[PDB]
């Protein structure tokens, strides 16, 4: 056992699917009107664009919407034992010898 | 003559990809915006009360 | 406004064999000399500058490769080929195919290389004309760069001699590949190093005196990424020029002057023309670039 | 005076840049017959007629460069110039609000005063543009400092051929040109090339071929020589033309400028800032195999360069 | 409330832990790579709220 | 009939106060990562490479110079900015919001460089979405290597004189590196007395070549040796000094010079690639007061 000892942190992270919660007339939208735009000449390749901006708007001041997570459908990350590589992070420092 | 049909049979089908396209950002952004304003339940229980 | 397409007379019939051979490549680079419509097949691959009984360089095709032009495959048609052709600012759809395989991105950089790896898998042979057509390859400039960096080193060594693990083991990270050194013509890469000659030794005189003594306090003290070459130990050279004391307004016409000729070895280290790949798919192969001359 | 909008109303409505092609999406499938200058395969027939291609050829490339105006005393700018020269731009310090100083190669041959038989063509005529060499040299009394620490190309900017010089008693207005190909004033419809003495010129591509490819490419180098001769350094110039690539040339300049080197490094030794040479800037590309016309004047020798298109460059040290 | 903190080496200000995962004393660093007590201990993330 | 546009959205609306910055330019030069007209923010300014948090560097931000694609800026709206997007050889007006402030000249070449001032001189801090903006040097072409040039030479002498500093005297190094000489004026830089890790990397790979190069064309003389050889070598003799010229293959071997000149030559181009372009636009035009000008821009 060497003089110290440590606490160790990780991650993991959890796909999951949520029931958002959406109330009624919470937005107006402005839809916009739409246009077809030409550029990136190639030999063959007439790339367009079709854009279109769309405004929107927060009608009630209180809020409208509500996100809960409500199943976990695997562990992605793994809860792995591997520590992390502190030569690769700092490639610069080092000590003095070379030996 | 079908292969002039073999091109109005394709762009005026690239420009209905577009009709799609334009949908999805309808469908897309419009709840875009409500997740970019919609805190978690175990915050707003205790502040709905 | 403006056409841009190359189709090629072939005035003998393909044979089985080597129709697969075009088949296998729809889209390649290689560089023809006559800007036509219509072309001869005495001219259309890079052999009019390697060919077989000769003792082909690989100088030579590539100072010989920026005075051609470049173009693209459309189709094999079995009584004639079809090609495209490449403006010298103009957008396109390129489809790499090259097999000793890299992988590239978007906003990737490019040259054209001669083949320089195996003559027998990028040529073909036609005994349908009896004249065979070479390949070039593009390959990125990270490596690109790399494969120009061993020939002058290469020339170097071999006539010293008049053992190569050392030389031609081109290094990408993992993936180290031996060259083609058969028969080389070496006195296209002499003047070459006939340029490296002078300014290797121009750069030599106006050293200045502060970045001398700068290694003295690098490899003493402390260590650094680059500094392994060393393995900590000053050559002998440098304890003969720093004996006097600093002086910045006499530097600085030793770094400034200096600095013209960095400018310089651009002169020596060229390519033929550059690519910059703006767009890229990875399950198409296909990428996309404005052909630059240079 | 009624029917003069309806002649500006014509010409200046038409000519415009095109459009940017923008349709809304409530129309449909008609936004693809704005696409026109794409297209390049016409159908013919047995009788194709000028009056049924008049779309055809109605179709061109939107191509039309700049103009830089100048405006320089008519002491340094000669009066007569022959309307395809090649410009300088000098520039010291901002000392006016707007005090330009052009330079011709025409002039630099006196700002040297480089020996005659090295150019011995236009040191004839260089006598009846300028003096004797006191209105050019006073301007600038650092030249002889120029040539000693090496920066009179780290000063020059390239600009490329001529338009027009609207000439007056004392300064001279320049109308100059860059990008591409300058078009002409007293003629319309008709380029302006770029004109070269033939002392200055010195070819690259000409040997026996004993062969060279095709191309369309083919460039004009310009070129520079600081050196010393009768013991006062007087810079010295050249031109350069191939088609070749940049690989190849600075190789073969080296092949020409070969017996200058070998007697300019005896002066020095029997220094730091002495060691500099020359620079390259290219300035654009002239079409492939258009033949250079010879011309003469009052006699000297000028070639012309038709269709040149001109794109200048930065000075890179050779040596 | 008895005792005033765990380790003297992570909330103690000049220590160890706090400067192995602090943003100011990272300027060496490769950046791409991600630390988890990076988070506990960066001064401003944690006064943002 | 092309149509450009590239349209910069941000989630959240600007400040009133850093609105007020960016109302103060209106046309300027920003490396941008996107060839598209839909953009976040996360590739405009330099914070791709150059950040707060790590090291600022030099060459990852110059080589991501010529890679990139420049824009300008047209008109700032509070939701979202707006460019113009920079086509090869276009023709555009720019003006200058670029501290600290060099006064332009017409008829001249510019080239675009790394900042390596302070953040107060280079950038716009946001605090509406956390990433910043950064904008390039845009310093014309003579003035970029003389401003790079004496920076560069004092970076080197301040490692000798943090190290030992019984060599160089601060009054003769200060009197002859803040001040750039050019158009007859004197053009003050600052000094950065916090202590520079800009210009590490190219006095680190400078000093790798002020001693390993004049080992270089000791080796190359005795190579190929012909009686047809090009001419110009013997004339180089004055060129390398006579100390130099005393240096055998001793202290090497034959597996150390093809670990010495494989690599050795690959420095030279990392060098030459670097310092010979930037992505340069010419401008002819150029007003005082209005601070107006026009360009054209060569990918080079």
């Amino acid at each position: 056992h060497p003089g110290f000892a440590m606490t160790v942190v990780r991650t993991d992270e959890v796909l999951a699917e949520h029931i958002l919660y959406c109330s009624r007339a919470s937005t107006s939208m402005f839809v916009g009107l739409p246009s077809v735009v030409r550029r990136e000449v190639r030999s063959d390749a007439v790339t367009f664009e079709i854009t279109h901006e769309i405004a929107s708007l927060h009608t009630a001041l209180g809020y409208s919407s509500v996100i809960a997570p409500a199943h976990v459908a695997a562990i992605t990350t793994d809860m792995g034992v591997h520590c992390q590589d502190l030569f690769m992070i700092f490639p610069g420092d080092a000590y003095q010898d070379r030996q | 003559f079908t292969e002039y049909a073999g091109a109005i049979k394709t762009i005026t089908s690239a420009l209905q990809f577009g009709m799609d396209a334009l949908e999805r950002g309808l469908v897309d952004t419009v709840l875009a915006v409500k997740l970019r304003h919609a805190p978690p339940v175990f915050i707003l229980k205790t502040l709905g009360d | 406004a403006l056409d841009k397409s190359i189709v090629v007379n072939l005035t003998s019939r393909l044979f089985a064999d080597e129709l697969a051979a075009l088949q296998s490549k729809i889209g390649s680079v290689l560089p023809l000399g006559d800007c036509h419509r219509l072309q001869n097949i005495q001219a259309l691959g890079l052999g009019c500058v390697c060919s077989r009984e000769t003792s082909p360089d690989y100088i030579q095709i590539m100072q010989y490769l920026s005075k051609c032009t470049l173009a693209v495959l459309e189709e094999v048609r079995p009584d004639s080929l079809r090609l495209t052709r490449m403006d010298p600012s103009d957008n396109l759809q390129i489809k790499n195919v090259y097999a000793p395989f890299f992988q590239w991105d978007s906003n990737t950089q490019l040259a054209v290389l001669p083949p320089l790896f195996s003559r027998k898998d990028s040529t073909i042979v036609l005994e349908s004309n009896g004249f065979d057509i070479v390949f070039p390859m593009v390959v990125p400039q990270q490596l690109g760069h790399a494969i120009l960096q061993q020939l002058l080193v290469y020339h170097i060594y071999s006539k010293i001699s008049a053992l190569d693990l050392y030389t031609t083991n081109v290094s990408f990270m993992g993936r180290t590949y031996r060259l083609d050194v058969d028969n080389t013509d070496p006195r296209t890469a002499l003047r070459v190093l006939d340029d490296l000659s002078m300014y290797l030794c121009i750069l030599s005189a106006l050293v200045p005196r502060g970045c001398l003594r700068l290694l003295t306090a690098l490899v003493r003290h402390d260590r650094h990424p680059l500094t392994e070459v060393f393995e900590g130990v000053v050559p002998d050279e440098v304890t003969r020029i720093d004996l006097d004391q600093l002086s910045v307004p006499d530097d600085i016409t030793r770094m400034r002057v200096m600095f013209s000729y960095l400018q310089s070895l651009s002169s020596i280290f060229n390519l033929g023309p550059r690519l910059h790949v703006y767009a890229y798919s990875a399950e198409t192969l296909a990428a996309s670039c404005w052909y630059s001359p240079r | 005076q009624a029917e003069n909008a309806a002649r500006l109303g014509r010409q200046v409505l038409g000519l415009l840049p095109p459009p940017t092609h923008r349709v809304s999406l409530t129309r449909g499938p008609e936004f693809a017959r704005g696409v026109r200058d794409l297209l390049s395969k016409y159908a013919a027939s047995t009788r194709p007629t000028v009056g049924s291609l008049h779309e055809a050829l109605r179709q061109a490339p939107f191509r039309q460069p700049t103009y830089g105006d100048f405006l320089v005393y008519s002491q340094t700018f000669s009066p007569q110039e022959p309307l395809g020269t090649f410009l300088f731009s000098f520039k010291q310090e901002d000392n006016g609000s707007s005090m330009d100083m052009l330079l011709t190669p025409t002039s630099l041959f006196m700002l040297s005063g480089m020996e005659a038989a090295k150019a011995p063509q236009t040191h004839k005529v260089a006598g009846v543009w300028y003096g004797s060499g006191s209105g050019l040299a006073d301007f600038i009394p650092n030249l002889s400092e120029l040539m000693d620490t090496g920066e009179f190309h780290t000063l020059l900017t390239p600009v490329g051929p001529m338009v027009q010089s609207v000439h007056s008693t004392f300064v001279t207005k320049v109308t100059s040109a860059m990008k591409g190909v300058g078009l002409a004033r007293d003629e319309p419809r008709a380029h302006v090339g770029l004109t070269l003495p033939c002392d200055m010129l010195v070819d690259l591509d000409e040997s026996c071929p004993m062969r060279e490819p095709a191309g369309l490419n083919v460039t004009i180098y310009a070129s520079l020589v600081y050196l010393r001769v009768n013991q006062r350094p007087s810079m010295a110039l050249t031109f350069f033309q191939s088609g070749k690539g940049f690989a190849e040339v600075v190789a073969m300049i080296k092949d020409h400028f070969t017996d200058v080197i070998r007697t300019k490094y005896i002066q020095l030794r029997h220094y730091i800032n002495r060691l500099v040479f020359g620079a390259v800037c290219t300035l654009g590309t002239v079409p492939f195999d258009s033949h250079p016309v010879h011309q003469s004047l009052n006699s000297l020798p000028v070639l012309v360069f038709a269709n040149f298109e001109a794109a200048c460059g930065p000075w890179t040290v050779f040596l | 409330e008895c005792r005033s903190t765990n380790n003297p080496w992570a909330s103690q200000r000049g220590s160890l832990g706090d400067v192995l995962y602090n943003i100011t004393f990272r300027q060496t660093a490769l950046p791409g790579m991600y630390s988890p007590c990076r988070q506990f201990f960066h001064k401003e993330d944690i006064m943002r709220y």
